């Protein structure tokens, strides 16, 4: 009675050492980009992805819709990936940089401090990581790209060096920098734009629209909401819908850090802290 | 292993492995000849007693 | 590969014999295990080991309550297990005289060990806790050991008792009286924005909706007190940044034909409670909704 296994074929001859090297790796996760059936290296992890004028946002937007595969078995010229289904449970490697407890909710991040290589190829593998540290991750991440262009003052870096480092339980951890040579790759521009933008444009429209919506107002509550706006603050419809639109397609243009869903929470660890027991969720 | 009661952690499976070696001693106890006892002893001379 | 695979009818995955049966009759031996039918083999109860000090396990022997995890800042205990029994002091909803009462069952050193801790960082609850499931059983020494539920139901080894999960009075919350063929049941966990008296609402929802709009839609209406004072806080104590005026999350499903009324007993303290007897686990994270 065999399951879904994806049989991953190999190009290129490998050692005795190879393999042993490769059959550490058995409960691990892998990203696939099609829920296929034979399939080579080249589509297997993430060094297929990994841009050099693009950074860690478009990756994880190319990891929300990824088939999260696992490593069953490994032997001559071939791999056995396990597609896992949700409701299931099955034993996931500790192959993140931070380790787990008894009750955590986890989920998938892109690898950003730095395994099998070849001359074009390396494999690499995705960081799994507890909820609070991956929103934390987000919220460093985004602020300190909002640091670009104020770069050059000398508050700032030590501004940006105490975000740069964050803390788990014994875990005084650091991530690179968005900002490579004092100007920020087009994703995170992209990301730092879309906040800035939908700001900008809640400060601009809301308090016309809460005051066409005061005479309608039937609750206790959008009263309360035109005086907050009303103590902050101290043309052709077509502008008006493009507007709208604007704001709407920049939040669209924003939802893969606005969120995570889980996808693993662990059962029970391995003693020494290197697998634990997980039921898969979608 | 041994059974124990509830409430109490128990001992998972476990397996050890050991490898001996070899030493190398060698000897020599070398022992000369008294080149008058090789140089009569190979070669025939004449016939006294 | 042949027709004759495809065409033959499945394997009965429990009729076959067992890994140890087809492993010792190839070799004809005998031990004095008996094997030939493995117990928790057509189980879907997907189960979990917990230790907890004896401070949490009262309210815990009678099988079926939230075993509900927190951590604290401090790193010795990473994680610790609070019951939803035990989270009634902090609950507002919970009434004096419940609150009066069931102060006078946890007086050992490590739940009001977790009320201080609760009460004490710069964050809310929903993101102090996590929840996990219902227990079902309890081994019940200095140290106990509880094993819950994460997904599937709530049975008896041997599938001869369906346990039942209660939950205490005052945060039971139904909101049509007619109520639905089958519906779901969320942890409703809302904060009333008055300075000192920030201890939040626990609620267990039980409503037949099951999608998640309509549902924080319906919930917006009911809490609107709440709301406005979310608003209030926000604006006459500006640049303080509160969040997350309530939150949610999908806790399982029951029958709703079987959701009736009993009371726990524990030390002779009986306690009013809804109980749910065909309860399923079908965990979600914690959704938030203003």
């Amino acid at each position: 009675a065999m399951e879904a296994n994806i049989f991953c074929t190999f190009d290129h001859k490998l050692s005795i050492a190879d393999v042993g090297k490769l059959t550490k790796l058995v409960a691990a996760v892998v990203p696939i980009p099609q829920r296929l059936h034979l399939i080579k290296h080249y589509q297997l992890g993430l060094h297929q992805f990994v841009d050099h004028t693009r950074g860690y946002v478009r990756l994880r937007g190319l990891l929300r819709n990824m088939t999260l595969t696992l490593m069953r078995r490994v032997e001559g010229n071939q791999i056995l990936l396990h597609v896992p289904t949700h409701g299931l449970l099955y034993t996931v490697l500790n192959t993140g940089p931070v380790t787990w407890e008894k009750g955590d909710a986890l989920c998938v991040l892109p690898p950003l401090f730095h395994l099998l290589t070849l001359g074009q190829w390396e494999l690499v593998l995705p960081w799994i990581v507890p909820m609070p540290l991956a929103l934390e991750i987000n919220q460093r991440l985004l602020i300190m790209g909002l640091f670009s262009l104020d770069r050059s003052y000398e508050e700032v870096k030590a501004a940006v060096q105490q975000l740069q480092t964050i803390t788990f339980r014994d875990a005084t951890f650091t991530i690179p920098d968005p900002v490579i040579d004092q100007h920020l790759l087009i994703d995170m521009k992209t990301a730092c734009l879309s906040m800035s933008m939908v700001a900008n444009l809640a400060s601009e429209l809301t308090m016309t629209y809460v005051r066409k919506l005061a005479l309608e107002d039937s609750s206790m509550l959008l009263v309360k909401c035109q005086e907050l706006l009303m103590r902050l603050d101290r043309v052709s419809p077509d502008d008006e819908i493009a507007r709208l639109s604007a704001l709407f397609v920049m939040l669209r243009q924003l939802d893969d850090l606005i969120r995570e869903q889980v996808v693993f929470t662990v059962c029970d660890v391995s003693p020494d802290n290197k697998s634990a027991t997980c039921i898969f969720k979608g | 292993r041994v059974a124990s009661g509830a409430g109490l952690p128990t001992s998972r499976q476990t397996t050890i492995m050991v490898t001996k070696y070899s030493e190398k001693s060698p000897i020599t106890i070398p022992f000369e000849l008294s080149a008058a006892c090789l140089t009569y002893l190979r070669e025939t001379f004449e016939g006294t007693i | 590969m042949d027709a004759r695979a495809v065409a033959k009818r499945p394997r009965d995955p429990a009729d076959e014999d067992n890994e140890l049966v087809t492993a010792l009759k190839a070799k004809r031996e005998v031990n004095t295990i008996s094997v030939r039918y493995l117990y928790h083999a057509d189980h879907q109860a997907l189960t979990a080991r917990f230790f907890v000090p004896e401070g949490l396990v009262e309210f815990e022997a009678q099988p079926g309550a939230l075993l509900i995890r927190m951590e604290t800042g401090c790193d010795s205990p990473r994680h610790l297990y609070i019951s939803l029994y035990l989270l009634g002091i902090r609950a507002s909803n919970v009434s004096a005289s419940t609150r009066c009462l069931l102060e006078s069952v946890y007086t050992a050193s490590a739940a009001r060990a977790a009320l201080q801790w609760l009460d004490l960082g710069p964050h809310l609850l929903h993101r102090r806790l996590e929840t996990l499931g219902c227990v079902k059983t309890v081994s019940l020494g200095i140290t106990s050991l509880l094993t819950c539920v994460m997904r599937g139901y709530l049975y008896n080894t041997l599938k001869t008792e369906v346990f039942a999960l209660m939950i205490p009075k005052d945060m039971y919350l139904t909101w049509e009286e007619t109520r639905g063929r089958l519906q779901y049941v969320y942890l409703i966990i809302v904060y009333d924005y008055d300075g000192p008296e920030t201890r939040p609402g626990i609620y267990v929802l039980t409503s037949s909706i099951a999608h998640w709009q309509t549902l924080v839609d319906v919930a917006r209406g009911k809490f609107a007190r709440e709301r406005c004072s979310f608003v209030n806080r926000r604006i006459t104590r500006p640049r303080q940044i509160p969040l997350c005026t309530g939150v949610i999350q999908k806790l399982g499903w029951c029958l709703a034909d079987d959701i009736h009324t009993s009371f726990l007993v524990h030390k002779e303290l009986k306690l009013s409670v809804v109980r749910l007897d065909n309860f399923s686990v079908e965990l979600g994270d914690f959704r938030e909704f203003v």
